[PDB]
RNA sequence: UAAUAGAAUAAGAUAUAAAA
RNA sequence: UUUUUUUAAAUAAUUU
């Protein structure tokens, strides 16, 4: 590997990333790429902008942080030579700097945003999609650039210069940024309709998912999407079935003729369901509101054999969905509680509160999960809303927890947001339960606020 | 200090580079060896950069002509 | 924003006229202002020419005389950013409205083209 | 769950969750039947058990590896663009956002590549296991010392086991590796021979630390904590300073007296400690042994993701 | 070779073209889509660039800005298109973005009373042929002749003046060379007159003359590559048969609405030839256009 | 083996206990690069200490190339080193010499900075008159090497250079011509006038001047063909004795200009292939390409050129396999041995060829009869299946 | 004391919100 | 079926 110059290293790093993010995650390719990229330096050699951008991208993708040398040298080069970063290597730099969060990364992202804003009128079919996806990866709120790019996308799509993959990328990129524009999504839908047979199921499912996520509240296109998807049910995979379940729960409109066929196909492939698919299906059923015990029994049974496969998110969603519908499965609940006790350090800020409240709402108390979640609450108290804090406090009061080292953070958080805490009517009953346990002695100022 | 012995050794090395001197180049090498080994801990513990650089230059230059490595 | 083949297509032409009328009200009082930079003058003149507003000759003479000092400063000082395309546009506008308005500006401006003081847009 | 297409190859937020060792410094760990190459001679073991300390005959790292490790240590103390994963550290001298003439870091094996890899280095872990009577050896914690040039201070006499009173049995060892060439004018380690067997394996009283004072008094405070017999053994065997190269390693008993000199060269000096602990080790109280770590109860065996097993004689 | 076009602005499309004929805006948009697709399906054009819509319909005539004579990109005088200056700057930004020339030659603009337009010049073999109509004066003739005409045994460039009447359209709309030896002319009075004048000026010249029907707009990318793609209007089938009979490739295109507004195919596209600067002795790679290993098989 | 005094000095330098200025480190590095008797390059603990001494010293004392040389001699051993960037002069440090030194430092040590270029240019304009004629040419060369897009300032510099036509010599004229031709945005009027000045003083030109002028004309394009005419006429009396690189440049300019007077082309090609055996790999490739593009490969032409290229055919660069492979096609001459050796070399480097080069090679070998019965088809098939993501 | 350049290339789910 | 734009804009208020 020593006789390879920096250009060949960049090409092979791009090849390794493409092989790893697409054809399996072989833990061998990742570690070999890490070892090779740990001993490379852009120093004393003249390199093109594209090679430096490729090295930065493939380094950052493989875990390298903003403290590594290669990353620092590439970022310094991107800062010093700004006019050499044309509109062809702008997406690579932006994608690489998306996850890096430092001063130089912010400055580079802003400079590339302004450059793409100025040249938004002279881009072609590839560049608009690549740039908009790259800017959707990072969290930026440059509205004017989005407007210019949407205008250019409409102008290009009027003449018909987009394929199925381009449509999926554009729809996902514009849905991820929460940019609600009716004309742009209408144009994308019309371009897909003109494409006709060139969109297959694999290129159709993400379109529906993104169109539901954006939330246009247009019942004219939802029906057309449902009718188009009705013919493709027999070819779908289990993951696709769960994806359309979630998408048509996001839409909010009831299509019984579609839901029945979806349920039949889901029952057909019950052996291929992982825990993620079961959690997604149960969350979609909770959101849409339909109550179908026949599929629910099979989903609960299949969830019982893949208990070890459950993540924190899957446990949270499954338990909340099961508790909302009033389904009792003592073995599944016990196994899920034990597993949640095992991985208590993987719960995020809101997943912990949802899991604790779902477990406390039904009469199921287990010390193994209770102690773990109560201890873990300290590190997620600071990232909570008023209603979420109220739910967590009620669940903790139901578990009979009295350790001050646990109760001080949640009481501080609920005192800091007292106005929104006491202005939510739906939780009023819960309030009267909480102070029924702790009493006026615990945090007197909160009691004084409660009396007023 | 050590700068004086350094510059005198440099003068010897220039003399060897140009010609051989009245006594001969081998005698010059012997005198350079003695002057270089004259240095003790006091000066080399208080020598600045130029003197050390010149001493290494002269010693490396004379190591090619000496039969032993040194 | 007016469509010649929309729902109110038959009402398109009168509305256009109205707009032109309210342009002239602004166009008549175009000599009291003081232009800081050439792009302001060029934008105003592009708007009036494209939309075919009528402007009295006095304001035109004031505009061209004001632009003359700026182009002369740019030509003479050369130490201080009028690009070449902007200068072309100004020359063409003066030619369209007649070179009798400002005889000095035409000759100075042509000489600027001949020498090459004005840079390009790429630079 | 579902990991996004551009986040598939990332590493965990902290390197503690990474099972095994990354291939960064020396590639992959050798096979099960390939761990006999790194064994050490019995005479080194006898020298350690006699003097309380010993030096490994061979440097444990190539010079490129030492350069990379020095770069990591330099980046751990940026003070303008703070290190990522700084919140994964047990303690730092930059918690005040100002630093100083001495930078000390702990628990950095969960923060940077290479430092995590250095823990599972075969040459040192096999030696430490041999010192610990061929048992499973678990990392206790690491430490990094960086002293500035022309003003770097010196840490006075101390005993390592004085800081580990919350741990019940005496089953430990320390390995110190030099990331820069060291000598008595820049942070050399000075140890007293035969001091680990003075107070019947006991702990001497802590020394009085008075900063803003010359190095001579700081290193001469030793005559205040010892008794007459320890004074006689000191007179027979005065403390010895050890010179270290850019990669040489030194094994120290937990109970031997230990100090480091000041830095009077023209560049900063770096060194790294790693403390290794035996299998049969229990806790004494209820709670976490280190800030924000798994909590133990009564005499519980010390395991978990925070004390990984680095080597197994089976 | 890069071809530049501009999309129509639907909201401001005229209701009734000159002469009072009617136009349908949806069909105009559809026909421009068909034109863009047909241009992209051409093998010779390396890239087709699509500029953003501009408020006026006259912005669809992008070919009026400049002309390509040999290696010189001459900018047309800005005497009658004062409202189109900004559109010309915007087009030049597009040209620069694609790696083309930094700026245009201003030889014609400096000259006084030099009226001319892109479209009266025909890149004939061994030089250009200009037409002497009302839209261009004699000053343009003299300036072009002094700039580009050189007489030599080999470094020879020929400029021809072809007289035409007041009502005749620009020369490029009806008199043009195609293929390598084929002269395509409208079976009209002006076409026959131009053919006769070209034959006379250059005697002892052998090239077939093909007569199309009047009103049949056409476009042919004339170059060394000898591309035979000749775009013609859909309605006229006899011109199509004639072009096919000469050994060419007619590519039918629906051109009704654009014709009804006064815009032809030649006035809707801007063809330019770019190259890459070769620092140091250098010979950039060129794509092949012939067969390989003829001798073996 | 290090004796006592030598060992003690080595230890003192190892411990960073000696203050070294830039001059002393430069002298020590020069001694090490010249003579290897004491094993300076063989002690990592010694060169590491020297590098630490170099980082904390003032490098502004020495010339830019001395710093570049110290960096290079540290890189060769295995230490990643980079000389410090020079700060833009401020307040009274303003002078033409320092403003030239900033560009020279950025040039030699490979640290290009657009912001510093723009700042320097914005501060050198007022004093452009005080500049000496040689400093103007130096600034033009430096700006041409840094690929600056500020063509307006380069044009101003070129005009002030033309105003001193009498002072400048042939070498300076050629350097100005090529450096102006390299800038992309330069106005064509200044280019025409500079080529006019180059047009005269034509007999004074030297082989380096000829190379510079031919490079500039190749960069410019057909629009200046007339000037190139007077060049080929000028060299018509020296053609029997010229350097091989000069004749290669002549062929490149002939191909680019689309010259049509064939007698000069034939004479120059005939003179070139007499000494074509002296050409390097790259120049040989370009002579072959330029001769192919001019339709001049007869039987003896192709035989001689193939015999000359078969020597480098053993270790061809990957970028040069495809062009000669294309030239071997489209010609009715026997090239079996060259084809076989080139295919073997292509097989050898199948794991470093980029996607474009692999596609080009597969295209060129697509219709070749003897290319079907070879391992290259299978190896390239596997490589293409692997690389389909990058195509 | 130190100055020579070539390549044009596209992957895709973070637990929200009222009217031609 | 189609509906979108091109300023250098500088006047809020406070003891946080």
């Amino acid at each position: 590997v020593s006789h390879l110059s920096a250009r060949n290293i960049a090409t092979e790093a791009l090849q390794m990333k493409k092989l790893h993010q697409e054809r399996g995650g072989n833990p061998m390719l990742a570690q070999q790429a890490r070892r090779v990229l740990f001993a490379t330096s852009i120093a004393g050699q003249n390199l093109d902008a594209r090679s430096v951008a490729l090295l930065l991208n493939t380094a950052v993708y493989f875990g390298m942080e903003s403290d590594a040398k290669l990353v620092r040298e590439c970022i310094d080069y991107c800062l010093k030579n700004d006019k050499l970063i044309t509109v062809d290597v702008l997406p690579i730099v932006v994608t690489a700097c998306a996850t890096l969060k430092s001063r130089d990364a912010r400055e580079v992202i802003e400079m590339q945003a302004q450059k793409a804003a100025r040249n938004a009128k002279f881009l072609d079919a590839k560049d608009v999609t690549n740039i908009i996806s790259a800017f959707s990866k990072t969290g930026i709120n440059h509205e004017k650039l989005f407007a210019f790019l949407s205008r250019r996308v409409q102008t290009l799509a009027r003449v018909g210069e987009f394929e199925a993959a381009h449509l999926v990328i554009l729809a996902n990129a514009f849905s991820r940024l929460r940019y609600r524009d009716k004309f742009l999504f209408g144009a994308i839908a019309r371009r897909a309709m003109s494409l006709r047979e060139r969109v297959t199921v694999n290129e159709l499912v993400p379109l529906i998912v993104a169109f539901s996520k954006i939330g246009l509240k247009d019942p004219k296109l939802s029906k057309r999407f449902a009718t188009k998807a009705m013919e493709y049910v027999d070819q779908m995979n289990a993951e696709q079935v769960a994806s359309m379940f979630m998408a048509f729960a996001y839409f909010g409109i009831r299509y019984d003729q579609l839901f029945g066929v979806l349920t039949n196909r889901a029952v057909e492939l019950i052996d291929e369901f992982n825990a993620q698919y079961i959690s997604t299906t149960l969350n979609a059923f909770q959101r849409i509101g339909i109550n179908n015990p026949e599929l629910f029994d099979n989903l609960a049974e299949r969830a019982l054999a893949v208990v070890q496969d459950h993540d924190a998110r899957d446990i949270s969603k499954t338990v909340t969905a099961l508790a909302h519908f009033g389904l009792k499965d003592e073995e599944l609940f016990k196994r899920l509680a034990s597993h949640a006790a095992s991985i208590a350090d993987q719960f995020d800020a809101m997943g912990l509160v949802n899991t604790a409240h779902a477990f406390a709402r039904t009469n199921f108390l287990q010390q193994d999960m209770a102690v773990a979640l109560s201890e873990r609450s300290v590190y997620v108290c600071r990232l909570l809303d008023a209603g979420e804090t109220r739910r967590l406090l009620w669940a903790l009061a139901k578990f009979q927890v009295r350790d001050p080292k646990i109760l001080t953070p949640v009481f501080n958080r609920c005192l800091a947001l007292h106005y929104d805490f006491f202005a939510d009517p739906t939780g009023s009953e819960e309030i009267e339960e909480i102070f029924d346990f702790y009493g006026p002695n615990f945090c007197p100022p909160l009691y004084q606020l409660y009396i007023s | 200090t050590a700068l004086d012995v350094a510059m005198r050794v440099n003068k010897l090395k220039r003399l060897h580079q140009t010609g051989g001197g009245p006594s001969g180049k081998k005698q010059v090498e012997l005198d350079a060896w003695r002057d270089l080994n004259n240095l003790t801990e006091a000066q080399i513990n208080s020598a600045e950069g130029k003197a050390v650089s010149l001493l290494l230059n002269s010693w490396a230059y004379f190591a090619k002509y000496w039969e032993k490595g040194a | 924003q007016v469509s010649d083949g929309g729902r109110n297509a038959m009402n398109a032409e009168p509305t256009r006229q109205k707009l032109r009328a309210m342009g002239e009200q602004i166009g008549c009082r175009l000599d009291e202002v003081e232009y800081p930079a050439l792009p302001v003058i060029l934008s105003i003149l592009d708007v009036v020419v494209t939309l075919k507003i009528y402007v009295p000759k006095k304001c035109l003479q004031v505009i061209f005389s004001q632009a003359n000092d700026m182009v002369a400063i740019v030509m003479e000082q050369k130490d201080d950013p009028i690009t070449a395309e902007e200068g072309r546009q100004l020359q063409a506008l003066l030619s369209h409205y007649g070179n009798d308005l400002a005889p000095e500006l035409s000759q100075r401006m042509k000489e600027a083209f001949r020498e090459g003081v004005l840079p390009d847009e790429a630079s | 769950s579902y990991v996004l297409k551009f986040l598939r190859g990332q590493l965990p937020e902290d390197l503690k969750d990474v099972n095994g060792a990354l291939g960064c410094l020396y590639g992959t760990l050798p096979d099960v039947d390939e761990f006999g190459q790194f064994v050490i001679s019995p005479d080194v073991v006898n020298s350690f058990h006699q003097f309380g300390y010993v030096k490994m005959p061979i440097p444990v790292l190539d010079h490129q590896q030492i350069d990379k490790l020095a770069d990591e240590v330099n980046e751990l103390a940026n003070n303008v663009e703070h290190h990522p994963k700084t919140e994964r550290l047990y303690a730092t001298s930059l918690a005040d956002l100002t630093g100083g003439p001495l930078f000390f870091c702990q628990g950095q094996w969960r923060a940077a590549w290479g430092m995590h890899d250095l823990i599972y280095l075969p040459t040192i872990t096999v030696a430490a296991s041999q010192i610990l009577n061929n048992s499973l050896v678990r990392l206790w914690y690491d430490e990094v010392f960086m002293k500035a040039a022309r003003t770097g201070p010196c840490v006075p006499w101390q005993q390592n086991y004085a800081r580990w009173q919350h741990t019940k049995p005496v089953n430990h060892v320390t390995v110190m590796i030099a990331l820069d060439t060291m000598n008595k004018d820049r942070g050399a380690p000075c140890l007293v021979p035969g001091s680990h067997r003075w107070r019947e394996g006991g702990l001497l009283p802590p020394v009085s630390y008075d900063p803003t004072k010359d190095e001579a008094h700081q290193l001469n405070t030793i005559w205040e904590i010892i008794n007459e017999e320890e004074g006689e053994m000191l007179m027979d065997t005065p403390p010895v300073t050890v010179d270290l190269r850019r990669g040489e390693a030194l094994l120290i008993h937990p109970l031997t007296l230990f100090a480091t000199h000041g830095n009077r060269s023209l560049d900063a000096v770096r060194c790294c400690f790693i403390h290794y602990m035996g299998e049969k080790t229990y806790a004494v109280q209820n709670g976490p042994l280190l800030p924000h770590t798994t909590k133990f109860q009564a005499d519980a065996m010390i395991q978990g993701p925070f004390y990984p097993v680095v080597f197994d004689p089976a | 070779l890069h071809a530049f076009v501009r999309s129509p602005h639907y909201r401001t499309i005229p209701s009734a073209g000159p002469n009072g004929i009617v136009v349908n805006r949806d069909m105009l948009v559809h026909q421009f889509r068909d034109f863009y697709k047909t241009l992209q399906h051409c093998s010779l054009v390396d890239k087709v660039h699509l500029m953003s819509e501009r408020p006026s319909v006259e912005a669809l005539r992008v070919a009026d800005q400049m002309v390509s004579i040999g290696a010189t990109f001459l900018e047309m005088p800005l005497t009658g298109m004062e409202h189109r200056a900004t559109e010309f700057m915007e087009s030049m930004r597009y040209v620069r973005g694609a790696g083309g020339p930094s700026t245009l030659a201003s030889y014609l603009q400096d000259t006084e009373n030099c009226r001319c337009n892109s479209g009266d010049v025909v890149c004939l073999p061994n030089g250009i042929a200009v037409g002497h109509g009302p839209r261009t004066n004699a000053v343009a003739h003299t300036t072009l002749k002094q700039l580009f005409e050189v007489k030599d045994d080999q470094f020879s460039f020929d400029v021809f003046t072809l007289e035409q009447e007041g009502d005749a359209p620009p020369l490029g709309d009806y008199f043009g060379f195609a293929g390598s030896n084929v002269l395509l002319t409208w079976k009209d009075e002006h076409g026959l007159l131009a053919v006769d004048q070209y034959q006379q000026k250059q005697p002892h010249t052998e090239m077939n003359v093909v007569y199309l029907e009047p009103g049949c707009h056409f476009l042919s990318f004339y170059g060394v590559d000898h591309t035979i793609d000749v775009l013609v209007q859909k309605g006229y089938e006899r011109s199509m048969d004639s072009i096919a009979a000469a050994g060419l490739n007619p590519i039918p295109v629906q051109w009704s609405e654009m014709d009804k507004l006064g815009i032809s195919m030649r006035a809707a596209v801007l063809p330019l030839k770019f190259f890459k600067a070769n620092v140091g002795g250098m010979l950039s790679r060129n794509k092949s256009r012939g067969a390989r290993w003829q001798t073996h098989q | 083996a290090r004796p006592s005094a030598l060992h003690l000095i080595f230890e003192r330098c190892k411990l960073n206990l000696v203050e070294f200025t830039a001059q002393d480190v430069y002298q020590i590095c020069t001694t090490a690069y010249n003579m290897d008797t004491l094993g300076m390059l063989q002690d990592p603990d010694f060169m590491r200490g020297l590098h630490d001494a170099f980082r904390r010293s003032d490098q502004t004392v020495i010339s830019p190339f001395q710093a570049n040389l110290i960096a290079d001699t540290f890189r060769k051993v295995g230490i990643n080193s980079m000389p410090k960037e020079v700060s833009v002069p401020e307040e009274d440090a303003i002078s033409p010499e320092s403003l030239i030194l900033v560009l020279r430092n950025m040039n030699i040590t490979k640290q290009r900075d657009e912001r510093k270029i723009n700042e320097v240019l914005k501060l050198m304009f007022p004093i452009l008159d005080e500049f000496s004629p040689t400093q103007l040419s130096l600034t033009v060369t430096e700006l041409a090497r840094l690929k600056s897009t500020n063509a307006d300032f380069v044009g101003k510099l070129a005009k002030r250079i033309m105003e001193y036509n009498d002072d400048l010599s042939a070498l300076d004229i050629s350097s100005a011509a090529v450096s102006l031709a390299y800038c992309p945005g330069i106005s064509h009027n200044i280019l025409y006038r500079m080529m006019q000045i180059v047009e005269e003083r034509m007999g004074e030109f030297q082989p380096e001047d000829y190379i510079n002028v031919l490079h500039a004309l190749n960069t410019l394009g057909p629009k200046f063909v007339n000037t190139f005419r007077k060049i080929v006429e000028c060299g018509l009396q020296h053609v029997e004795n010229m350097d091989a690189v000069t004749l290669t440049n002549y062929m490149v300019c002939f191909s680019t200009m689309d010259y049509k007077q064939r007698e000069h082309i034939d004479i120059y090609a005939d003179a070139l292939v007499e000494v074509a055996t002296d050409l390097s790999e790259k120049d040989l490739v370009m002579a072959f390409i330029a001769l192919q593009r001019l339709r001049l490969l007869s039987d003896t032409m192709f035989g001689t050129m193939a015999s000359c290229v078969i020597r480098y055919a053993a270790k061809m660069d990957p970028r040069n396999i495809a062009p000669i492979m294309d030239i071997c096609s489209t010609v009715p001459h026997a090239s079996d041995h060259l084809m076989k050796v080139l295919m073997d070399r292509a097989v050898e480097c199948t794991r470093i060829l980029t996607a474009n080069q692999l596609g080009d090679i597969l295209d060129i070998l697509g219709l070749y009869p003897p290319a079907r019965e070879h391992p290259l088809v299978q190896l390239f098939g596997k490589q293409a299946r692997l690389r389909l993501d990058l195509m």
